[PDB]
């Protein structure tokens, strides 16, 4: 066929061209760590969390946006790609608000747990903490935007997904915030799908604000009957 | 108090006779103190 | 103890030691019941620099069991699971009660 | 009945008085603690050991921390190990006076229940500082110990030991050489070496028929290979002889205390590691990553890499266990406890052949039996 | 000679070589009757030849019971009884037959 | 490494691999395994015929002399054919040492009583019988030890409830206790706290 | 190392025979009992008075549950539902919603206090020291339904207990 | 073959046997436990019982899960022999205190959800 | 020696379950859909057996949740659908089984964000 052969931790996958490594390490049972990257969202590689080490390369790639090379050996556990995932996780939670009992997504989130298992236990962090004002995109989207890790997940789901271009990134460095720029409402038959993409609680369902958490709530898998999509 | 009494006898409260709306000159019972002099009695605190 | 001397004698003369060096009742010698704060220390891993969590990380440095002699996969003396545990010796301090 | 410990019910054929044949029905306390444990997290699970030896709680909580520490692959910094061996310890002096003044009450001298009993509450004192609980403390966790000891508690500590001596002499006046006492207890419940091994006997009810094993001193854990003690072993395996080896074992735990006092390093008491041990309030408010861990520690608990051990202890009643199977989430898949006292009580029937009423109650007075742990 | 063993139930045994004698060859006899390649035959028999030799070439009991590490010779001796037992269970199982059967697929995969 | 990490022990490690390979050498017809833990804690898998073989060979060899039974207990794991995993935990004080024998079995199969062999086993297996429904062949009294009189089921399976099917009070018609159906007044609340991340590669698993 | 408890033998010197038939025909170690009895006897007894007297406790001690407020009157709780999580009993259960003015509280916290175990988990996980075990333990009731806890009980028993709270808290914070 | 260990019987006839001797067993049995207990029943009911608690488990084909079956039974009767049930645990078996529960469509429709 | 049973495996009249709770219920064997919430996949791996869900009340007193069908959470975790559906045959439930969900292989590509003549071209990063 045309697939090329790369490794993951020495153990050979036969990838199609084009194949990131990202893709190339799940073929193994891997998953790398992320925040901006979906699947079905046009890559970014702006969170940083994905970067991996290649062996016999003196510098880490972006797993979901770096192409895999015929013959290249990925080193998922490395002590390069464990440095450069805590480092990404304190860049992280540098600025990021101590939020979490107050968060609906605490129990849920992507941070915490990637946190808990990529991330150091402790914060060298000595400095006063960033703070923005909150955005009012309508009634079902809860806006809290200093949760925001800037993943641009919204953004690339917004402008792709449901066709309205109405959100975007304002200013620049540590001043650049998400948002309309204006008193606007994303109002959109697939709004309300920007919550679940976004990996923070800076994007939440004002309905259920403050009425559950994930571990206390049971799973039924249906169907839903409002149209005839099903 | 009496300092010369042994750890548990060294502090003691003579209740009231009258609390809230009932006669206590009989009917008396720990759950009285309020919790400031509950404090002192228990030996939580060395301090009045 | 406010216990008078002679009762004190008989007490001692009954139990055939001296009560009053070792009292059971612990009047004043204990300690006050409101202490000064503590600072209480820290551990090793409260450090700004050379702390990578990767380097620390017992969880992780577990593994599977090694396996020896899986079925489906000269001189050879015999061995014991452990040296022979040596013998106990005596007390020195009091051999015998 | 006032010799059956409230929730043993032993079926007794007997010719006359003589004992023909003992038949022990247990489960009365059983309240299905292993099944439980499968439903909660670790330290969710910590609280039920406690409850297992209610007469020697932070020994269980020790038990059930090194398993759990060893199945994490961790270490409890000293000054807990130190902490935790004082307090141990101190355990041991309260179930030892729990089983000897119980025995003697069995038999019929009630007055040193309530000499020691005083000691007992004054030993509850120092529990209750350290935790807040009179008996179910909690305070050994893994990774160390819940909270520093406040200032004051070694002194108050050395206080109590420096005078338990002479309580120990007191009973030991009213018991030993009393020809009655000697005359209810020697050669009574006679078991042989052979016998004890293979029944699966563990603790004194070993070394009271000569033999030489004490997990404190084969197999130590924490700092018990840094202090000095002797061993008592007995020579006739009688429930005299068992009586002078506990009341030996009192006296080498105050020797162990008091070099446990002595040798108290300076230091934290929890694993400087958040994702196994909480961080300090103060931390949790002010770093994101302390409050994210708290957060996930106290909702999720830690994981555990999969894997089953065994891990014993010399407890105050023998040789104490757990069989802890963990599947890598962070609730532990199964927990299998062993009590001394399962096996202990398993051979009653054994010990008590060839002997009347009363030489049972003392049978069941000197194999020392708490039913929380033989039931569960 | 000694008083007492110290273990309850336990017996002085007068004259322990020549017990230990006795024993040693019952266990060397017993072997001899397992097969040559048979793994228990060669160690056990290694081990009692061992012990065998220990006891032939050492009159004073306190220094052989020093030397052959068994703690206190009338445990040896019980060991020695215990060996000859398990020899004879032994020859009757034949456990060095190959294996039985194979435990089925993931018989003892764990996790899960 | 350092401080927070618990240290190793190569001599007990690879002691307890050179007793292991020689326990296996032995035993060729009923051992299938042998492991050593990272903690140094020595397992040996067996075969469910030679029960009563190897630990009669643990227990009467002189380099073994596992005279100790500490615990003996079971396992279920309702995905394998053979449902329950029995477990036993030999000490031997003459070398100082611990060891693990692990056979398997399901719910029709008897495994053979140990009593011979150790005399504690005695009320455990019974435990095993009333927790787990396994049956012991030989057991010179085999019944309930832990339940009540009549109770039906086993609850130690993992498909047993946690509350069980019926609950006990006091009738004043009858003038007795009395067993119903569970009704709980407050559910027990079921919590999903797995995380949907992984904890330890070094245990990760084939995609299949 | 050991020692042995039962290992000596006495003398059969005729000195040591005669003491020991004196002892066996006069009772002296029987005396001996009898003398310690007696000195105990004229000892002190350890009783306290109660209820005019109280055993000691500690500023650690955890006794009945309570909820504390803010010093402006506000609650502490927050409805993170931590507690209900560590809950080793289950005996916690919370509902919540936004006030009227927003805010993030709970309309439904309860505790079973015939659940509760008294481990003090719940004060070790809450986040802003709403939760607290008290310093009382004299709270026992007629009826069983008394013990089942609601919101307003505990903000009253917090109303009640704050000022002997909050002074065990300021004498505790240091070693938490 | 299938290669199944036999628990104890070999084939179903013996396993029959067996159930045959526990029947007997407990229908002798059951006028001493009337007397010893002190039941307001009558011995009728009580072997009427035992042979609907048989009846239970009339469809079994499996010899092992009879020999299982026997075996409890036989465990059941040692407990109520030796007076280690009480009256309590033999009045189980009666169910005097559950109200009957309907078995017709239209009574579950009408009380519940249950089917 | 063995005796060689030719029958199907059956072990309802040994669990001691009530017979409502054998033939009453319906069992689901399924692998649990991904957390919408989180990217995370490790949920997904192993197959669950689950029950059927039964009537829950609010308690008169204290407005609690009251259940009274004891296998209300009983969850049961298998490596393979063929596993537990072993497992629910001898036990003798009725079940339903779920084919397991895969995400399908997606073709990323980074330069496809600057497009020169495709629709795929982004107007912001
Ligand atoms: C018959 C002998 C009676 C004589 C006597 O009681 O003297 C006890 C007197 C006090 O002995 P103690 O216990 O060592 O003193 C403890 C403090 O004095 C304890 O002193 P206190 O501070 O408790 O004083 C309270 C006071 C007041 O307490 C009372 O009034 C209640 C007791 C009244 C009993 C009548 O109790 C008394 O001292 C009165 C003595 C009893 C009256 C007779 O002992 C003797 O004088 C020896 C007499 C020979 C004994 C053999
Ligand atoms: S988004 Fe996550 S990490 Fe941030 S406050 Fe909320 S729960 Fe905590
Ligand atoms: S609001 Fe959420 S999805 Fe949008 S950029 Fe911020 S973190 Fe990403
Ligand atoms: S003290 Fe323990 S059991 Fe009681 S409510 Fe708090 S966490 Fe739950
Ligand atoms: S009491 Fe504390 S932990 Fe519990 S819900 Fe309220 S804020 Fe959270
Ligand atoms: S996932 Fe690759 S940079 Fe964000
Ligand atoms: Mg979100």
């Amino acid at each position: 066929s045309n697939l090329i052969e790369v490794f993951v931790d020495g153990q050979s996958v036969m990838v199609e061209p084009g194949t990131t490594v990202l893709q190339a390490c799940e073929k193994v049972g891997m998953q790398i760590p992320r925040f901006c990257y979906h699947e079905r969202l046009s890559v970014a590689g702006n969170c940083r969390m994905c970067l991996v080490e290649i062996e016999k390369a003196p510098k880490v790639v972006a797993a979901c946006a770096m192409p895999v090379m015929k013959g290249w050996n990925i080193l998922t556990n490395s002590e390069k790609s464990k440095k450069a995932r805590e480092g990404v996780m304190e860049f992280l939670l540098a600025n990021h608000p101590l939020d979490c009992p107050i968060c609906d997504q605490g129990g849920e989130c992507d941070l915490q747990d990637q946190s808990m298992m990529f991330g150091s236990d402790r914060s060298r962090f000595l400095e006063g903490k960033r703070a923005v004002e909150d955005k009012n995109i309508g009634p079902l989207v809860k806006t809290i935007m200093t949760r925001c890790i800037q993943c641009t997940r919204c953004i690339r789901f917004a402008s792709e997904i449901a066709g309205v271009d109405d959100l975007g990134t304002t200013g620049r460095g540590n001043d650049m915030q998400v948002g309309t720029y204006i008193e606007k409402m994303f109002m959109s038959e697939l709004s309300g799908n920007i919550i679940d993409i976004c990996p923070v609680g800076a994007l939440t369902s004002k309905p259920y604000a403050f009425t559950a958490r994930p571990w206390e709530t049971r799973k039924t898998e249906s169907i839903d009957v409002m149209d005839a999509v099903g | 108090e009496d300092n010369k009494q042994f750890f548990g006898r060294h502090r003691w409260v003579i209740y009231t006779t009258e609390m809230n709306g009932r006669d206590t000159f009989w009917d008396v019972d720990g759950s009285m103190v309020p919790p400031e002099w509950h404090r002192w009695l228990h030996c939580m605190t060395d301090d009045p | 103890a406010s216990a008078t001397r002679v009762i004190q004698l008989l007490r001692n003369w009954a139990s055939g030691r001296d009560l009053q060096a070792k009292l059971q009742l612990r009047y004043q010698e204990i300690s006050k019941r409101t202490q000064p704060p503590p600072k209480l220390p820290v551990g090793p891993s409260h450090k700004l620099s050379n702390n990578y969590y990767c380097t620390r990380d017992g969880r992780r440095e577990a593994m599977p069991p090694s396996i020896v002699m899986s079925s489906q996969k000269t001189e050879k003396k015999a061995v014991t699971p452990a040296p022979p545990i040596k013998r106990w010796e005596l007390s020195k301090d009091q051999p015998y009660l | 009945h006032p010799a059956a410990h409230g929730v043993l019910r032993l079926v007794m054929e007997l010719s006359g008085e003589m004992v023909r044949k003992c038949d022990p029905h247990i489960g009365l306390l059983h309240r299905g603690t292993e099944k439980l444990i499968e439903y909660k997290t670790y330290l969710q699970a910590l609280p039920y050991f406690d409850r297992l030896d209610y007469v020697s709680m932070m020994c269980n909580e020790q038990a059930y921390s090194l398993a759990v520490e060893k199945l994490l692959n961790i270490q409890p910094p000293p000054r807990a190990q130190w902490i935790r061996v004082l307090f141990g310890e101190i355990t041991r002096l309260l179930n030892h006076i729990m089983a000897v003044t119980t025995h003697a009450l069995d038999i019929g001298a009630m007055t040193p229940f309530f000499w020691m009993f005083e000691e007992r509450e004054k030993m509850f004192e120092f529990y209750e500082r350290v935790s807040g609980a009179r008996m179910h403390a909690a305070y050994i966790r893994p990774g160390g110990v819940h909270q520093d000891l406040p200032l004051g508690l070694l002194d108050d500590i050395y206080e109590f030991s420096k005078n338990f001596s002479f309580r120990i002499d007191e009973l030991e006046e009213m018991l030993t050489n009393n020809r009655i006492w000697r005359n209810r207890t020697v050669d009574i419940g006679v078991v042989t070496a052979e016998d004890a091994l293979n029944y699966g006997f563990s603790g004194v009810m070993l070394r009271g028929s000569g033999i030489q094993w004490d997990l404190r001193k084969t197999q130590p854990y924490d700092v018990y290979d840094q202090v000095e003690f002797d061993v008592p072993i007995g020579s006739r395996g009688d429930c005299y002889d068992r009586y002078l080896c506990r009341v030996e074992e009192m006296r080498q735990s105050l020797r162990i205390i008091s070099q446990c006092l002595n040798k108290m390093p300076p230091g934290e008491i929890k694993v400087d590691d958040a994702k196994v041990s909480p961080p300090k309030r103060a931390e949790m408010k002010t770093s994101m990553e302390s409050l994210i861990h708290h957060f996930k520690l106290y909702t999720e608990g830690y994981q555990v890499p999969p894997g089953a051990t065994y891990t014993a202890i010399e407890a105050p009643k023998g040789e104490f266990g757990v069989y802890l199977v963990s599947d890598g989430s962070s609730r532990p898949y199964r927990c299998k406890i062993k009590a001394p006292g399962f096996a202990h009580l398993a051979g009653l029937d054994k010990m008590s052949k060839g002997h009347m009423l009363a030489d049972v109650v003392a049978i069941i007075g000197t194999q020392d039996i708490v039913f929380g742990e033989v039931d569960r | 000679l000694k008083k007492t063993t110290g273990l309850v139930g336990l017996a002085v045994c007068e004259t322990p070589h020549e017990r230990l004698k006795i024993l040693y060859t019952k266990i060397l006899d017993v072997l001899g009757q397992i097969p040559k390649n048979a793994a228990y035959r060669k160690y056990t028999e290694q081990i009692t030849n061992e012990k065998l030799g220990m006891v032939k070439a050492e009159p004073d009991v306190k220094k052989l019971e020093e030397q052959l590490q068994g703690g206190q010779i009338e445990e040896v001796i019980l060991q020695a009884e215990n060996e000859l037992s398990l020899a004879r269970k032994m020859l009757r199982w034949k456990p060095w037959e190959p294996l039985v059967e194979e435990p089925p697929a993931n018989q003892w995969k764990w996790p899960i | 490494t350092r401080p927070t990490i618990r240290p190793r022990n190569d001599v007990v490690h690879k002691q307890l691999s050179a007793f292991g390979q020689y326990v296996a050498e032995i035993l060729p017809k009923y051992v299938q395994q042998v492991q050593v833990s990272c903690f140094n804690e020595l397992e040996i898998f067996i075969h469910p015929d030679g029960v009563i073989p190897v630990l009669t060979f643990l227990r009467d060899h002189t380099n073994a002399q596992f005279k100790s039974l500490a615990d003996l207990t079971a396992v279920d794991v309702p995905t394998r054919q053979n449902r329950f995993e029995i477990v036993y935990n030999l000490l031997s004080l003459r070398f100082n040492s611990r060891i693990r024998v692990k056979t398997y079995t399901d719910e029709l199969t008897p495994i053979e009583s140990s009593v011979t062999v150790y005399k504690a086993a005695n009320w455990y297996e019974r435990e095993i019988w009333d927790m787990f429904g396994v049956f012991f062949a030989n057991h010179p009294d085999l019944r309930r030890i832990l339940t009540d009189y009549g109770f039906e089921g086993h609850p130690f399976r993992k498909d047993f409830p946690l509350s069980g099917y019926v609950e006990l009070r006091y009738d004043d018609e009858v003038k007795r206790v009395v067993a119903e159906p569970v009704e709980l007044a407050q559910e027990f609340r079921k919590f999903d706290l797995n995380s949907p991340w992984e904890a330890f590669p070094a245990y990760r698993q084939p995609p299949e | 190392t050991y020692k042995f408890v039962n290992m000596r033998e006495p003398s059969m010197d005729m000195k040591s025979v005669t003491d020991r038939a004196a002892q066996t025909l006069l009772w002296t170690e029987l005396v001996r009992g009898l003398g310690m009895t007696l000195s105990y006897l004229f000892r002190e007894p350890a009783t306290i008075n109660y209820p005019f007297e109280k055993g000691p406790l500690s500023p650690r001690f955890r006794g009945e549950h309570a909820l504390r407020r803010y010093p402006s009157g506000e609650e502490r709780c927050i409805a993170c539902k931590l507690c209900e999580a560590v809950c080793p009993a289950q005996a916690i259960t919370i509902e919540a919603e936004p006030r009227a003015d927003g805010s993030r509280r709970t309309t439904r916290y309860d505790i079973d206090m015939t659940k509760c175990i008294y481990c003090g988990f719940c004060q070790e996980a809450c986040p802003v020291d709403a939760i607290v075990e008290g310093p009382n333990f004299e709270f026992s009731t007629e009826t069983h339904e008394e013990l089942l806890y609601n919101k307003e009980k505990l903000l009253n028993n917090g109303d009640k207990w704050e000022a002997e709270i909050a002074a065990n808290i300021q004498a505790d914070y240091l070693y938490r | 073959g299938t290669s199944v260990k036999p628990i104890f019987s070999r084939d179903m006839n013996e396993a029959k046997r067996r159930v045959r001797e526990l029947y007997r067993a407990w229908y002798r049995e059951v006028p001493n436990t009337v007397h010893l207990f002190q039941l307001d029943i009558s011995v009728k009911q009580g072997r009427d019982k035992v042979r609907e608690m048989f009846m239970k488990n009339a469809h079994v084909t499996d010899p092992r899960v009879v020999d299982l079956l026997v075996i409890k039974g036989k465990m059941e009767l040692e407990e109520t022999i030796n007076v280690w049930k009480q009256r309590t645990h033999i009045m189980r078996f009666f169910h005097e205190t559950e109200a009957p529960r309907p078995t017709d469509f239209l009574s579950k429709f009408y009380v519940g959800h249950d089917p | 020696q063995l005796i060689a049973v030719d029958e199907k495996l059956d072990i309802t009249t040994l669990t001691g379950v009530p017979e409502e709770h054998i033939k009453t219920r319906k069992v689901r064997i399924f692998v649990p859909a991904r957390n919408n919430m989180q990217s995370g996949v490790n949920n997904t791996k192993k197959w669950k057996m689950e029950f059927d869900t039964r009537e829950r009340w609010e308690n008169p007193l204290m407005g609690w949740s009251s259940t009274a069908d004891p296998l209300s959470n009983l969850v049961l975790t298998f490596s393979t659908k063929e596993d537990a559906v072993a497992f629910a045959e001898k036990n003798g439930w009725s079940f339903d089984v779920e084919e397991r969900k895969v995400p399908k292989p997606k073709s990323k590509s980074y330069g496809a964000n600057f497009s020169w003549n495709k629709r795929t071209r982004v107007s912001t990063k």
